[PDB]
């Protein structure tokens, strides 16, 4: 079907490696950064709706960021 | 066929191996304490070559 | 491979249906319940690392539901 | 076989069918204006039943 929730959840630990390993860690950087390069102009809109929200600027900046994160997957 | 996702679906989950009605698993994690009280030396009387 | 990305990104809009419709709403929301029902005890570490951060109610409240997304999806 | 993974990836995309070389999209739009200036009416002078 269309969910299959993904096993790294539940990552079985021990010496030897897993069964896709080598390939976690530019899955989700890879998925994040061609999302992006799509489409920038979300990029600006995000920075707007975080500058928006937010009284210091750490918490802006954590806001957008969590913004840039949650929209590529539209989890 | 949705083959390919069960394969990516799958990603940190041990490999394992099959032999008859058997399975071998060889990554694992086990416990032994080692009473060695009843190992000599056969070395000793023992003339240096 | 691995990443595969999705091309709702660019749904092509029209009167007819597209290929598949009628499961988005429950595709997404699916995943998340069940990665929430399967771990519940993220959830206090996302209402601690909310209340930890951002001044007002509002704003602690929308950094726990954005934590609570961004993680099922580990995005 | 990576193949039921292209389906769900394929989500939100048209479907179509396809006979021989030619294939038969099934969603579209088109912009025509319609010149009316030939148009009669076959009914007029015509008594009534």
């Amino acid at each position: 079907a269309v969910t299959l929730p993904s096993h790294s959840t539940r990552k079985l630990q021990t010496r030897s490696q897993t069964w896709l390993e080598s390939r976690e860690y530019t899955k989700h950087l890879i998925r994040v950064e061609n999302w992006i390069f799509r489409n920038p102009g979300f990029a600006l809109a995000a920075a707007a709706i975080a500058w928006l929200l937010g009284s210091s600027t750490s918490q802006k900046v954590i806001y957008l960021v969590m913004i840039l994160l949650i929209a590529p997957a539209y989890s | 066929s949705q083959e390919g996702a069960v394969h990516t679906a799958l990603a940190g989950a041990l490999e394992a191996e099959m032999d008859g009605a058997k399975g071998r698993l060889s990554s694992g994690h086990l416990k032994c304490r080692l009473k060695m009280d009843k190992l000599r030396l056969k070395g000793v009387s023992y003339s240096l070559c």
